[PDB]
């Protein structure tokens, strides 16, 4: 009586980023990355869902969401990489760290993790020209750790 | 032709 119809990306991400989680839910996290490739609508939906979660005022929700993003960048391939490397997504991270937007009430832990991940991708995936541009802009505008 | 993206938001 196990359900054949695929679990939704919404159901999956809500479990992977649930503020009640006592520790990282790796099964749900790995499951979400594994499933977002399953259709055309998948990877853009996944990035929209992640962007919302990352903007949470509840620190543990946002930190879990960033851990999903980190993990999916490792396990997933091109369609997901292409969605993350658009300003459609990158702008949502910018809004989290910028004082113009949400930055003044975002947790330092969340802001620092965003800067780490962006920096990591500049070195690990140098082809992604818009990730490089966004990161260069954040430095130019004086967005730094702590 | 046309971008499927949007302009970068400035921090």
């Amino acid at each position: 009586e196990p359900a054949m119809e695929p679990e939704t990306l919404e159901a999956r991400i809500n479990r992977a980023t649930n503020p009640l989680n006592k520790e990282l839910d790796w099964a749900s996290i790995n499951g979400f990355c594994e499933q977002l490739n399953e259709d055309f609508e998948g990877p853009p939906l996944a990035t929209r869902l992640l962007a919302h979660k990352i903007q949470s005022p509840q620190e543990w929700e946002a930190i879990q969401a960033l851990t999903v993003l980190e993990t999916c960048m490792k396990s997933c391939g091109k369609r997901f990489h292409d969605e993350v490397g658009k300003f459609r997504f990158l702008n949502e991270l910018i809004k989290v760290v910028s004082p113009k937007y949400l930055g003044s009430r975002t947790s330092e832990k969340v802001k620092n993790k965003i800067l780490e991940l962006l920096y990591s991708w500049t070195v690990g995936l140098p082809e992604e020209v818009k990730i490089a541009e966004a990161y260069q802009m954040l430095k130019k505008q004086g967005i730094v750790k702590s | 032709g046309f971008s499927d993206d949007v302009p970068m938001v400035i921090a």
